[PDB]
């Protein structure tokens, strides 16, 4: 309702860079509000595509940000009569960032790796990699769980089993309350999915420069399955986390698997051994449901709800013909040990390949009624294509099923705004919560300021 | 007794037509004193208003063209004509409605392109071996139903790029079967082969010198090459007048939209052709996957039946995609693709058992209403398509327009045509709600309040603007 | 908190075959490489090799392939090393170990398990008085303990009432059995004049012989 | 294999001190290399892995350093406890490969041993057995050679020797030597005798004893 869409802020990054791939807002230890910003295309040192992070200080105006640094070197080890090998090449660090507490943690899901031992090797595949930082310190670490050393020989063997050399771990990331770091990473197993775990001051405590494969012991890993029904589901594409078996000491993990039983679509509910309590399926084959969860309490019982993001969605239409404009999913949280039903209700985009629900974000409360709102992405959307996001105010029976305010993108066409979003902090301090809004086609990010509501509603 | 024509008690010609279609308006100067000017035309004479006076519309459909259907589909393509009439001109005056008849042939012999469009993965390279004479043994079977087939082919793996594809050690590149004991192909994403040609030998030949790849992951690139075998017009070399069929063998799962960000690709697929001269896709590594939605605009667009002949493991997931794809054909390839021609044959004879009227262009005002007879001179009402035809069969519809009120523009068209025919027919639609003295007022008449006033067909109508 | 619990000492023959273990305490077997390692006073510190308890692949050092099988129980948290055809020179103390961080390292280690293959019987050792031949301000005596297996022995003086000035030498193999001995220091006024007593016992042969030193 | 040269074997030291133990490997290593400690009659722990990086709960008074194939672990500062086996291990290649270790000992002032013989026992001697033995006491250095004599000539043959470890509370150390005849060959001769050499006199001291004659 009461963003300001006429005083935006712009932050820009390189041309080709991507920057607004992915953000999130960043608190230092004094509680002030930067922005990180990924930039999974950024010129690296041998003038290659690698990646990078910004962080971006809090100003009116915007404009370009500082460099968070990572080391771009590619490693070699010789050790226990073999060569480990790191590829960072075309990696995309900045796929996704994520901040917790002090520190900033960014994912280079297609970093490459091998191991070599005489004429055999592992095979060089993309394991992913995540790097952490605590910018006021300068504190480096990295956590990459899907590196093995183990020869292509032995999985060919075993039948490919616990297979984690394409997991493109970092491709999805969230961190709980306490500081423990949630990597999805949906190439694992073999293209089934997985996640890993572990906590953020055991990771920093753990690592040391140049051993490359070393162990993280409080870490935890999903499962391999023989259930066809997880085949190249991608479980792990995204990521969330929030409270959903009514103990508040446990922590709930929430999986998207878009393809997930022959492109039906799912998305999981965990408790944090991976065992399951709910899965929603999706609707459509192809629709990509699971593309995008959020988890946020809209409804103002105190219940986490669940919205699910399909942007592939192909609606009915007059004559028997589909048309794809997306959809999103709400989904409230009963009151104690109950399955979560049919949804409550259904989004659904209107313009012609929009991809509505591509990115689905929490705003907290945005007109301050006590009911917690969200802004949905059509990165294609709007009459022109060149992209909208739209807001849905929460009230007491879920969400408003029309949209209270709509921002069209300020930017060129092909800038794929809404691709990232992130809402529910409040960055320049007038008691009103922000959305912060990627566009990695125009390399640039847009911050919209809440203000006072003109009108209620 | 007053019916509604009176009863409305009209100021003029215009509204007294636009009360119901039945009655009618005498501008005759010489009506006598109590004489209602709007009556049923036979109340109006018998009340002795003057023939040339009356102003009486009647709603007709006269045919302009009316080609008769063609017996062969053979010859000079096209004067082929497949649906009757083909242009016909509609009046009708304010809420009226005229009825109109449509006439259609899936005609006899008529031209067939077949684009081969095959998976060459690893797990087909014994199809390849099966399919050797499939052109010559195709155009045997064929011949039996047209006299004007063309064929072609083109090969597909997945998106040459990791992690689909293998990328150490060097040698994998050059042959990603150098860990097994033999040798294949560097991974392609879609390469055109055969350009569609009547000259059959063509693709036998062509056939035999393909080969396998290999690649990693079990979902393969095909939708990539039904895009690029469906918008690459003039390369695969589809022709104007010819059933268009799209052949895609196929013994695994598909990758689709938004898989291509396992591989850091996220430009959604633009629906244009990228194959030049090189023959093969050169996107294929920096745009996506399309989407089902997409793949229909442009199938839609080019006028390609696509076929799905794919193996048992995988017949339900390709039977539920054709659900999403309207018109696609799904057809179970046994594990060689040695009952591929015989496929072939009996997805042609389903593709042309149907016939589905679609409108375009209705004016917003009109609404149609469609009485279908289909098997035996036999109706069913509210009906506008047949199924379970055989070439050669004639189906024929019984349409009604109405219009509502009167619009603003008193000339539109549309169009009636079955799906994925060539021929039409253009209904061009006048309204009719105006009167010819209207158009011959004479404005600060005389005769009404000394020029305040304007007379039209015989009243007086206060002029503009008051 | 990790540790690597080891089982006993053993004790075996020639040719013979045994089964050490080294359990997990704290943390899974399965969360790392373990490695076997040979320690002997001559000939120092050797690797026999490593197992993935996660999968039982093992590496050895060729000098050992035949004598050492490295194997794991993940259900027990344990891992094995077992040795046959012993020989004189298995003799030795093993250690389990584990990195902590690096994959390849070789930080944690179990306590050690004492390997001893003899062919000796269990022997009570002899225990023979030293007194001095035949002068200053200060004097030794003596206790020779002859002959025994296996170890251990004990030895004090008085009953552990004589501690302070007092040396145990380490036993040493002769042929196949030990041989160890003591001394201790008093002054000339509290020797022959008060009673120096010899207490050694050798549990294994459930004996404890007591030998008074006696002036000559 | 990777040889591992370790020096230097011994060293006697102070607290306080900072003192460096190196390692030589037969080929570049690039830094995979732990070293280790092992206290008297104790197990191990590790104090570094790859080259320079301490392990969890080791005082930082100790640090490694080194690349290509030669290496260093430091102490400054010497405690109590650091008196121990230190070792390097090698894991660049398999088989991994150890030092031949470090022993760090207490520096004190020299001090000659008390040396002490005897004859054998009553008891023995009825058994058909004679041991004559010799202790040599409380001395530093570590270093000394211990000679039997019988009737003024070397004999080497049925000699046994025991050294302690040095002494907690006053850093000497001690050594037994005992020679053992049969009954029937000891009563062949008459003198025995014991010379210990050692570093803090030029001349050995000499202890010995007459058979039949006291
Ligand atoms: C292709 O589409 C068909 C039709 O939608 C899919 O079959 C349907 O799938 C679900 C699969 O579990 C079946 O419902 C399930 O079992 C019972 C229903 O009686 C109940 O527990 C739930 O409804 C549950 O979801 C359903 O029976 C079945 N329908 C038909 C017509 O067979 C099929 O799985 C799809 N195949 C692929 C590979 O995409
Ligand atoms: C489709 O068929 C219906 C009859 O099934 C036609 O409408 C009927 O016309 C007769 C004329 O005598 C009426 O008696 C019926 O009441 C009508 N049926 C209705 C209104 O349900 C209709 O003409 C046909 N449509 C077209 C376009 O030809
Ligand atoms: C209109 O329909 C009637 C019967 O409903 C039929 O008799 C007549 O021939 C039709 N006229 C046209 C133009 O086809
Ligand atoms: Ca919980
Ligand atoms: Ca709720
Ligand atoms: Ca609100
Ligand atoms: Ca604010
Ligand atoms: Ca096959
Ligand atoms: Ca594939
Ligand atoms: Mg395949």
């Amino acid at each position: 309702l009461n963003l300001d869409p006429v005083q935006l802020t712009f932050y820009a990054g390189p041309n080709g860079s991507q920057f607004g791939f992915s953000l999130d807002f960043h608190k230092d230890s004094h509680g002030r509000v930067a922005i990180v910003v990924g930039a999974p295309r950024t010129l690296g040192p041998s003038q290659e595509e690698t990646g990078g992070v910004f962080l971006c200080p809090w100003r009116a105006e915007g404009g370009q940000c500082p460099s968070l640094l990572f080391d771009l070197r590619d490693e070699t080890r010789n050790v226990g009569s073999q060569t480990l090998q790191t590829f960072k090449a075309r990696q995309g660090l900045g796929a996704s960032v994520v901040s917790w507490s002090d520190v900033i943690v960014a994912c280079a899901p297609w970093q490459h790796w091998n191991v070599l031992e005489k004429t055999e090797e592992a095979e060089k595949t993309p394991v992913g990699s995540c790097f952490l930082a605590q910018p006021e310190s300068g504190r480096r670490a990295e956590y990459s769980p899907c590196r093995g050393n183990t020869l292509s020989r032995i999985y060919v063997e075993n039948d490919f089993s616990w297979d984690k050399r394409y997991c493109e771990a970092g491709f999805s990331s969230v961190v709980t309350q306490a500081g423990e770091l949630v990597l999805g990473a949906p190439g694992g197993y073999y293209f089934l999915g997985l996640l890993a775990q572990a906590p953020v001051a055991d990771i920093f405590s753990s690592y040391r420069p140049g051993i490359l494969l070393w162990h993280v012991s409080s870490q935890s890993l999903s499962f391999d399955s023989s259930n066809p029904e997880y085949f190249d589901g991608y479980w792990g594409y995204s990521v969330a986390v929030g409270e959903f078996d009514g103990d508040l000491n446990t922590t709930e993990y929430v999986v998207g698997a878009p393809t997930w039983s022959w492109t039906l679509g799912a998305v999981e509910i965990l408790d944090s051994y991976y065992q399951r309590l709910h899965r929603l399926r999706g609707e459509q084959m192809a629709s990509y449901f699971g593309h995008s969860v959020a988890v946020t309490d809209v409804n103002g019982d105190g219940r986490h709800d669940l919205l699910v993001g399909a942007p592939l969605y192909m609606e009915s239409r007059a004559d028997r013909k589909l048309a794809e404009v997306g959809r999103v999913y709400l989904f409230l949280q009963p009151r104690g040990p109950h399955a979560l039903g049919a949804p409550s209700l259904l989004l659904t985009g209107t313009q012609l390949y929009g991809r509505f629900g591509s990115a689905i974000a929490p705003l907290g409360d945005l007109d301050r009624d006590g009911y917690n709102d969200i802004a949905v992405a059509a990165p294609y959307g709007g009459p022109s294509g060149r992209g909208q996001v739209l807001v849905f105010l929460g009230q007491s029976e879920g969400l408003r099923s029309r949209p209270s305010q709509v921002l069209d993108s300020p930017f060129p066409t092909g800038s794929a705004f809404g691709f990232s979003l992130r809402g529910a902090v409040d960055i320049d301090d007038n008691g009103y919560p922000d959305l912060i809004v990627g566009a990695y086609g125009a390399n640039q990010v847009a911050v919209y300021r809440a203000q006072p509501v003109v009108k209620a509603s | 007794g007053p019916n509604i024509c009176t009863t409305r008690g009209v100021s003029s010609c215009q509204q007294c037509l636009a009360v119901s279609p039945m009655c009618a308006w005498c501008s005759d100067e010489a009506l006598p004193l109590g004489s209602p000017r709007c009556d049923l035309k036979e109340n109006l004479l018998k009340d002795n208003c003057a023939p040339e006076s009356i102003e009486f519309p009647v709603s007709e459909a006269r045919v302009l063209e009316d080609r008769p259907l063609s017996d062969k589909g053979s010859g000079d393509s096209s004067q082929v004509t497949q649906v009757s009439p083909q242009r016909i001109a509609l009046r009708l005056r304010p809420d009226d409605s005229k009825n109109f008849s449509i006439q259609v042939r899936q005609v006899e012999d008529y031209p067939v392109d077949i684009y081969y469009l095959m998976d060459l993965s690893y797990s087909m390279k014994d199809d390849l071996w099966s399919i050797q004479n499939l052109g010559t043994k195709l155009a045997t079977q064929m011949r039996k139903l047209t006299s004007n087939l063309r064929i072609g082919f083109g090969a597909f793996v997945d998106k040459p790029v990791s992690p689909y594809m293998y990328i150490s050690p060097p040698e994998a590149l050059e042959n990603p079967c150098y860990d097994m004991k033999t040798t294949c192909l560097p991974m392609f994403g879609y390469k055109h082969v055969l350009t569609l040609t009547d000259q059959v030998t063509r693709f036998n030949e062509e056939v035999k010198k393909q080969s396998v790849s290999r690649n990693r992951d079990a979902p393969e690139g095909g939708f990539d090459a039904i895009m690029q075998a469906t918008v690459c017009d003039e390369k695969i070399g589809w022709r104007n007048d010819a059933s268009h069929l799209l052949v895609f063998t196929t013994d695994a799962k598909t990758h689709i939209a938004l898989d291509g960000r396992l591989a850091g690709i996220v430009q959604p697929n633009d629906g244009q052709c990228h194959v030049g001269s090189d023959n093969h896709y050169s996107a294929s590594t920096t745009m996506d996957y399309p989407s089902l939605g997409l793949m229909t605009e442009k199938l839609s667009q080019k006028n390609i039946n696509l076929i799905f002949a794919v193996t048992e493991n995988v017949v339900n997931l390709y039977q539920n995609y054709s659900e999403l794809i309207p018109g696609t054909t799904v057809g179970v390839l046994s594990m060689d693709s040695s009952n591929v021609l015989q496929l072939i044959v009996d997805a042609y004879g389903k593709i042309r058992s149907k016939v589905e009227l679609e409108v375009r262009d209705l004016p917003e005002e009109l609404s149609l209403s469609f009485n279908a007879t289909c098997l035996n001179n036999e109706v069913i009402p509210g009906l506008k398509s047949c199924m379970g035809l055989k070439i050669g069969d004639t189906v024929s519809f019984s349409i009604e327009a109405k219009v509502r009120g009167c619009p603003q523009e008193k000339e539109k068209s549309f169009t009636i045509k079955p799906v994925g025919f060539k021929d039409s027919l253009i209904v061009q639609v006048t309204f009719d709600c105006d009167c010819a003295c209207q158009a011959q007022a004479e404005p600060n008449s005389h005769r009404c309040n000394n020029g305040n006033g304007t007379f039209e067909c015989g009243v007086c109508r206060c002029g503009p603007g008051w | 908190e990790v540790q690597l619990q080891q089982s006993g000492a053993e004790l075996v023959k020639p040719g013979a075959s045994v089964k050490l273990s080294c359990t997990a305490s704290g943390f899974n077997i399965k969360d790392t490489y373990v490695h076997w390692v040979k320690q002997r006073p001559e000939q120092g510190l050797e690797w026999i090799g490593r197992i993935d308890p996660a999968n039982g692949y093992t590496k050895y050092d060729p000098k050992f392939q035949g004598k050492a099988t490295i194997t794991a129980d993940t259900s027990s948290n344990t891992a094995y090393l077992q040795l046959s055809s012993l020989t004189s020179e298995d003799t030795a103390v093993y250690y389990c170990v584990r990195p902590l961080y690096d994959y390849y390292a070789m930080d944690y280690w179990g306590q050690g398990t004492s390997v001893t293959v003899s062919s000796a019987k269990t022997t009570a050792p002899s225990v023979y008085p030293l007194a001095p031949v035949c002068t200053g301000s200060s004097v030794t005596l003596g206790c020779l303990v002859k002959g025994y297996f296996p170890e251990p022995v004990t030895l004090t003086w008085n009953s552990g009432s004589l501690s302070s000035g007092v040396h145990t030498f380490p036993a040493v193999l002769q042929s196949d059995l030990y041989t160890l001995s003591s001394s201790v220091t008093v002054t000339s006024s509290t020797w022959p004049s008060q009673s120096i007593t010899c207490n050694v016992a050798h549990p294994a042969s459930s004996t404890k012989v007591d030998k008074k030193i006696e002036p000559r | 294999d990777i040889l591992m040269t370790q020096s230097p074997s011994s060293m006697s030291v102070s607290l306080g001190d900072t003192v460096s133990i190196t390692c030589h490997a037969s080929q570049g290593i690039s830094s995979n290399i732990g070293w280790l400690q092992q206290k008297p009659g104790k197990s191990f722990m590790g104090l570094i892995y790859y080259g320079t990086n301490l392990v969890d709960g080791v005082p930082s008074r100790f640090s490694g350093s080194g690349s290509g194939a030669d290496y260093s672990l430091t102490i400054s500062s010497l405690d109590s406890e650091d008196f121990a086996d230190y070792y390097c291990v090698q894991y660049a290649q398999l088989p991994y490969t150890f030092g031949g270790g470090t022993k760090l000992e207490i520096k004190r002032a020299d001090a000659a041993p008390t040396v002490s013989i005897f004859p054998p026992s009553s008891e023995q001697l009825t058994s058909g057995g004679a041991s004559v033995v010799c202790f040599l006491n409380n001395f530093y250095p570590k270093d000394i050679n211990v000679k039997w004599k019988i009737d003024g000539s070397e004999r080497q043959n049925g000699v046994l020797n025991s050294w302690t470890d040095q002494d907690s509370k006053d850093s000497t150390y001690s050594m037994s030597s005992t020679l053992t005849l049969t009954k029937d060959e000891y009563e062949r001769h008459n003198s025995y005798t014991c010379e210990a050499t050692h570093k803090t006199s030029t001349s050995p001291i000499v202890k010995s004893f007459n058979r039949n004659e006291c």
